[PDB]
């Protein structure tokens, strides 16, 4: 810490963008981009993957 | 720990120790003390005080 310089902490913290992220991993996983439009649609990942 | 023989002390700026008294020394450290900037938060003037 020196003089007349301070560092603002991150508005957003580690912990929320690592559950932002394992929320899109989820939804990527289990619903495969019809989450990204609009509610999430499930679908087995075999039939997502074909 | 410094070697007793300097009498100041800095890594960037100041952070001298050591009485410079020839009757006796003491290792002070030197700090600032929690100086910063203030914030405020406000909902609106058109809404609350
Ligand atoms: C605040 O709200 C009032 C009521 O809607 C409005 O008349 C006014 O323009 C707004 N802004 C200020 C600065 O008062």
């Amino acid at each position: 810490k020196f003089n007349g310089l301070t560092v603002l902490p991150p508005l957003l913290t580690d912990e929320m963008i690592a559950q932002y992220t394992s929320a899109l991993l989820a939804g990527t996983i289990t619903s495969g981009w019809t989450f990204g439009a609009g509610p999430a649609l499930q679908i087995p990942f075999p039939m997502q993957m074909a | 720990k410094f070697l007793p023989f300097q009498q100041f002390g800095r890594d960037i700026a100041d952070t001298t120790d050591a009485v410079r008294d020839p009757q006796t020394l003491e290792i002070l450290d030197i700090t600032p003390c929690s100086f910063g900037g203030v914030s405020v938060i406000t909902p609106g003037t058109n809404t609350s005080n």
